[PDB]
């Protein structure tokens, strides 16, 4: 998925989860690639822990430099 | 020719409505955009701050360094395309 | 390609507005410079401290890496 | 790369008629054609601006030199 | 220069001896070179207070961004 | 549309005083441009703009003489 | 430019179709292909009427409900839920 | 002319003097208040004077709204749930109205962070126990119709309904 | 050259630590230059948390720590 | 005149000065460096924390970052 | 001409439409149209190759014959012609217009701006210096 | 079943009969299922509904040509479902004959069938 | 006005100029200045430090201070 753009191209279509700098958790589409990693999120959710919390955001774009960690999972989308 | 700059590209659909972006201070800030460049530094026009615990501020205008930063969200209008 | 210029800092420079500081430390100043690394010169500036009372800053140099936030008095028209 | 320029239809061709023939490749938003005052007549030429590049490169590759009224219309980048 | 160091310390087969900014120390071997002394680290020991833990790691590679400090101890044993 | 205002009351604050008058002129109309200080010299005076001369001439004869703060404000 | 005046009746392929040869060459191939994708993937109205090339070819026309069909069937349901909220 | 979720679009939505964000509604013809929902609480003033706003109801649940100016307008009612509605609402002016009763106060004495209000021109002012009622009912109040309230008014105030 | 190194790692599974004294394990696949980080096959143990398994993860290479590295390979030869 | 500090520094090379890291940990060395990050080196070194000796030091590799004084 | 002979005959006339823009700035100091460097070093780096021209600036009727630059930018240049007539240009790579300064019976020879940059002097074959407030467009000695 | 309504398309399917001639009537209808992943048997139906009113909309035949084949890619191509496929390419090219686009794609589908005889006449008719 | 100029304006006052160090530090340095290049690296000479731990004074002489660990300068002022 990372900068390579082949991979970018066969990873869409997929359900996609990030977790950040900051420990919060976000899950979101993308059709968009940057090769220096930035991309574009989706219909996206976020989990808080205090407890346990969650909120309705707004969509999103990210800059790779506070990625930690990111994995793909999920049903396809339509379109 | 020029074949580059597609976040900026939509950076510039992103320009004119209301952004969200948060600080390495840890204080997150809502206002509405109308600057970009190519190192990422960036103005915004209208400004709210809000702290995780119960204060906000309210700022007129806030210009940001590209290279100190974390990073803004982008407007919902981009779902157009 | 073609990358872009520098903005229009000309339209918001003279005017009298307050900077932070990392650690919550409060300046309030004039602000008249300008520069390609854009660092920041400050005149008749106010320190508000956290812990005490205040003093006066005059005639300021700034690392323009280090801190560029600014809320403004005076509306641009 | 977003902004086309649009040159050699016919004076038939309208604001919607070019309308017509470019959102065939991606999302229109606006098109203008300046007209020329002293004719009273468009130049031939007009602008059309799309939401994605992408999209205005699939309007360039499969618009430009496309056959509008007969006429090979030009579709190019605005320099 | 400062790679004088590494180069005669390498050279001469030692290993070093690391403290971190907070909780733990590493013993290595070295070979990797640049400018920014990224490093490859072997017959690696990590020892840290999270009770004392003990932990052996054969091979290790470190980057030269999360830098980290270094300490020479030329009695002990080489091999 | 500017006016010179003299010898209002000393005990409203800053923000009270924009706050007040904010209240006063947007009932009149849609009127909101106000600067207003407190120190020394600066008390008791205070400038405001209207957006139109018809709506400045119904405000100003309105609040020529509304007592505000227990005194009767003045106008020129 | 200067290919418009060498574009003929034989780029638009009006003369290259008499032979009809090439067929049981490209049979050949065509059910290879079919058995390697089967491979691959292992381990993972109508009418009838003569086509743009002369050629016989199938039309699937979809058969589908018009508004006037559909738009009364959202009609009774929206007065069921209407009647039960008002005496629930 | 009426409040539809196009009206918003095309009214002015601006910044004014106190660095508040103000969406400007004044004069839409409005009978009843209705689809601010579509703002979603983002903006901190709405400024609805001068409309035909007949009753002071509706409002969806707002918690950034700091100021409300609703002059000169038509209310004859308020709706009890207007605390649960607007709870952070700190001014609300309502000068030159037809509210003519105390109880009329009572939905706005629920919104427990009401802090400066104007009811000049409104009946009420000539109903007995006017002055006194706001006291007892409104201690968290500082500016009531242009003034203020003093100390020993409270006491004055106790003392006739103790 | 040490390019070489990054763009070879691949196939074989690593342990590795994260700035927060967070541990992963997991296995490559990928092949370009770039420290691009991908892993399959993957177990989670965040500090202070317990054990959680992942089917596939990708990781910002410059955020990572140190790379723990399996017993038999022989780095000598990657890094040419 | 205002001097440079790579002819400055000329003076000083060979000299012996007292340093200090950005956490807050001291220390003192011999010192002949120059390169384009501006690192330092320093040899056969004794520590000191609060003017308090701890351990007399070996070779060390230490970023330039993290360093911020040179002063005798 | 004389002062009461050339003020009749309008030797000097007020063209410009873009005198503002956002601010009553100055508009000859400040390159108020651009986001470059409002005063400028004298040497940024080691030199490179040219590269291309950007337009012939057609309209006028003659020859032009001395070129000087403004303190401490390029952005704008002055002119002088054999056409009796003083004109600035913008240089940065635009093409928009600035305003005209006129007044000698005969061809100019030389301009030197006064150290201050607002008034400047001109010698012409009429033997003559006339000062020039560079904003105001009038003479005056 | 052909015949069922739900609380959440009563609102949709409305509007399209008192505006019977926006696009984005249809928009507003498909964009929230499309985001509420849901059968495309029900999908296919709306947008070929859509497609019968604006027969000449790109947007709509390009999406849903792309959508068929995004569903589709589970099957493996010898499936009759990318017959179906192919077969709505022709419908869509008896109104977009002039679209590169959709005929570069309706060569590419046939492409990966893996079909020949006729992917040469795909190609010759384009 | 830049800095540049006016660090050559301070060096030939000798003005005595205070400067703070960013990310996770805490030190105050007070003192007086004679260096210069375009990089802005600083050459720090009859010194002062103060030590917020304590609020106590240390001299010190003659030091050089990398630009980019430098954040604000201005003529100091005491602090109690």
């Amino acid at each position: 998925t990372i900068s390579k753009n082949n991979k970018m191209m066969a990873h869409l279509n997929y359900r996609m989860k990030i977790i950040l700098q900051d420990g919060r958790t976000f899950i979101g589409f993308f059709k968009a690639f940057d090769k220096h990693m930035n991309i574009l999120l989706a219909e996206c959710e976020e989990h808080r822990q205090i407890g346990e919390e969650k909120r309705i955001l707004g969509l999103v774009l990210v800059r790779g430099e506070h990625i930690v960690s990111m994995t793909v999972d999920g049903p396809p989308p339509r379109d | 020719m020029t074949s580059v700059g597609v976040p900026i590209k939509i950076l510039h659909e992103a320009e004119g409505h209301m952004v969200t972006l948060e600080t390495v201070t840890g204080e997150v800030y809502r206002g509405k955009l109308s600057e970009a460049e190519d190192n990422m530094n960036c103005q915004l026009a209208e400004t709210v701050v809000t702290f995780r615990d119960g204060r906000s501020h309210q700022l007129d205008n806030v210009f940001i360094r590209g290279n100190k930063i974390r990073f803004m969200i982008l407007p919902d209008m981009l779902k157009n395309a | 390609m073609s990358k872009t210029h520098p903005p229009e800092l000309k339209k918001y420079m003279d005017k009298e507005m307050d900077l932070k500081l990392n650690g919550n430390r409060r300046v309030s100043g004039i602000l008249r410079g300008f520069d390609p690394f854009m660092n920041m010169v400050i005149d008749e500036a106010v320190e508000y401290q956290k812990d005490g009372g205040s003093v006066n800053l005059g005639m300021t140099v700034i690392r323009g890496n280090s801190v560029v936030i600014m809320e403004p008095k005076e509306r641009i028209s | 790369k977003r902004t086309l320029y649009v040159g050699g239809f016919t004076e038939d061709v309208t604001e919607k008629v070019l309308m017509a023939a470019f959102i065939p490749f991606g999302d229109v938003v606006a098109i203008s054609i300046p007209m020329d005052y002293e004719s009273g007549k468009h130049r031939g030429f007009g602008f059309v601006e799309f939401d994605m590049a992408e999209d205005a490169a699939m309007a360039i590759d499969n618009m430009n030199e496309s056959e509008l009224f007969g006429k090979t219309i030009r579709v190019n980048f605005a320099r | 220069g400062p790679l004088s160091i590494l180069t005669n310390s390498v050279k001469n087969n030692h290993q070093v001896l690391i403290n971190c900014r907070n909780n733990k120390k590493l013993l290595g071997r070295v070979k990797a070179f640049d400018r920014h002394c990224n490093m490859v680290l072997e017959n690696v020991k990590e020892m840290w207070t999270e009770v004392a833990k003990d932990r052996f790691i054969s091979k290790m590679f470190l980057r030269g961004d999360s830098v980290i400090l270094v300490v020479k101890n030329p009695l002990a044993q080489a091999e | 549309h500017t006016i010179y205002v003299n010898n209002l009351n000393e005990k409203v604050k800053k923000d009270e005083l924009k706050r007040s008058l904010h209240m006063v002129f947007t009932q009149f109309g849609e009127i909101i441009q106000l600067m207003s200080f407190r120190k020394e010299k600066m008390r008791g005076q205070a400038h405001i703009v209207f957006k139109e001369v018809s709506s400045a001439s119904n405000a100003l004869r309105a609040l020529q003489g509304f007592p505000f703060y227990g005194k009767p404000m003045r106008i020129q | 430019a200067d290919l418009l005046r060498n574009i003929d009746a034989h780029y638009f392929g009006y003369l290259d179709d008499e032979d009809g040869r090439l067929i049981p060459l490209e049979k050949l191939i065509e059910e290879k292909n079919i058995e390697r994708i089967n491979k691959e993937f292992a381990e993972k109205q109508e009418s009838t009427v003569i086509g743009e090339d002369g050629r016989p070819m199938t039309i699937r026309h979809v058969l589908l409900p018009t508004q006037q069909d559909i738009e009364e069937m959202l009609l009774e349901q929206k007065k069921q839920e209407l009647m039960a909220k008002y005496l629930d | 002319v009426r409040l539809t979720t196009e009206l918003f679009a095309e009214r002015p939505q601006f910044v004014n003097s106190v660095n508040m964000r103000e969406i400007n509604l004044r004069g839409q013809k409005i009978p009843v208040i209705e689809n601010m929902g579509v703002t979603r609480d983002q903006f901190d003033v709405i400024d609805l004077t001068d409309n035909d706003i007949r009753k002071l109801d509706n409002f969806p649940t707002f918690s950034r709204l700091n100021t409300l100016y609703l002059h000169n307008n038509r209310i004859n009612y308020i709706a009890p749930d207007i605390a649960t509605k607007l709870p952070n609402l700190k001014t609300l002016a309502l000068t030159n109205n037809n509210i003519c009763e105390l109880g009329d106060i009572e939905p706005l004495a629920e919104c427990k962070k009401l802090e400066y209000v104007t009811f000049i021109g409104n009946p009420i002012t000539h109903k007995d126990n006017y002055r006194m009622y706001m006291i007892y009912k409104l201690p968290t109040v500082r500016v009531i119709d242009f003034n203020r309230v003093r100390l020993t008014e409270r006491e004055a105030a106790k003392k006739m309904f103790k | 050259k040490l390019v070489r190194f990054l763009m070879k790692l691949s196939h074989e599974t690593v342990n590795i630590e994260l700035k927060n004294g967070t541990q992963v394990s997991g296995t490559i696949m990928g092949v370009d230059v770039a420290m691009n980080t991908h892993l399959r096959a993957v177990s989670m143990t965040v500090k202070n948390k317990e054990p959680v398994k992942l089917d596939t993860l990708s990781i910002r290479g410059n955020n990572i720590r140190y790379i723990i590295l399996p017993d038999p390979l022989a780095l000598d030869t990657l890094l040419i | 005149q205002p001097v440079n500090p790579k002819p400055f520094l000329n003076s000083l090379t060979g000299k012996f000065v007292v340093c200090k890291l950005k956490w807050g940990m001291e220390y003192k060395g011999v010192l002949v460096a120059v390169d384009s990050y501006m690192n330092l080196q320093l040899a056969h070194a004794e520590e000191y924390i609060d003017g308090n000796s701890q351990g007399n030091l070996g070779e060390i590799l230490i970023r330039c970052n993290n360093v911020l004084y040179v002063g005798g | 001409k004389e002062d009461s002979e050339q003020m009749a005959e309008e030797s000097s006339t007020l063209h410009l439409k873009e005198a503002e823009d956002y601010q009553g700035r100055s508009f000859l100091v400040p390159p108020s149209f651009t986001g470059v460097n409002l005063r400028e070093d004298y040497v940024p780096e080691r030199c490179f190759v040219p590269k291309k021209l950007v337009h012939t600036y057609r309209g006028h009727n003659k020859g032009v014959n001395f070129l000087q630059w403004f303190p401490k930018s390029a952005h704008l240049f002055l002119s002088c012609s054999m056409d009796t007539k003083i004109k600035l240009w913008e240089v940065y790579d635009r093409q928009r217009v600035v305003r005209t300064y006129a007044g000698h019976k005969l061809p100019v020879r030389e301009v030197a701006f006064n150290n201050e940059g607002t008034e400047f002097l001109s010698a012409s074959f009429d033997r003559y210096v006339k000062l020039w407030d560079t904003e105001t467009g009038q003479v005056k000695q | 079943t052909m015949k069922g309504i739900s609380s959440e398309d009563v609102p949709f399917e409305e509007d399209i009969i008192r505006n019977p001639t926006s696009v984005n009537c249809w928009q507003r209808y498909i964009d929230h299922k499309l985001q509420n992943k849901s059968p495309a048997k029900q999908m296919f139906l709306i947008y070929e509904r859509a497609l019968a009113v604006f027969e000449r909309s790109y947007k709509l035949w390009y999406h849903y040509l792309k959508y068929r084949e995004s569903t589709i890619v589970n099957k493996c191509p010898t499936d009759n479902s990318w017959r179906a496929l192919c077969d709505t390419y022709e419908r869509c090219l008896m109104r977009l004959h002039k679209m590169p686009r959709i005929w570069i794609c309706y060569c590419e589908v046939m492409i990966k069938r893996g079909l020949i005889t006729e992917t040469r006449r795909v190609f010759d008719r384009a | 006005v830049q800095p540049v100029n006016l660090i050559f304006r301070y060096l030939q006052n000798r003005t005595r100029v205070q400067i703070w160090l960013y990310e996770d530090v805490t030190h105050r340095l007070e003192g007086y200045i004679i260096g210069f290049d375009e990089f802005m690296n600083v050459v720090f000479d009859e010194a002062e430090e103060v030590n917020m731990k304590t609020k106590g004074r240390n001299k010190i002489g003659r030091i050089l201070l990398k630009g980019d660990n430098i954040t604000l300068i201005h003529a100091a002022q005491q602090e109690a």
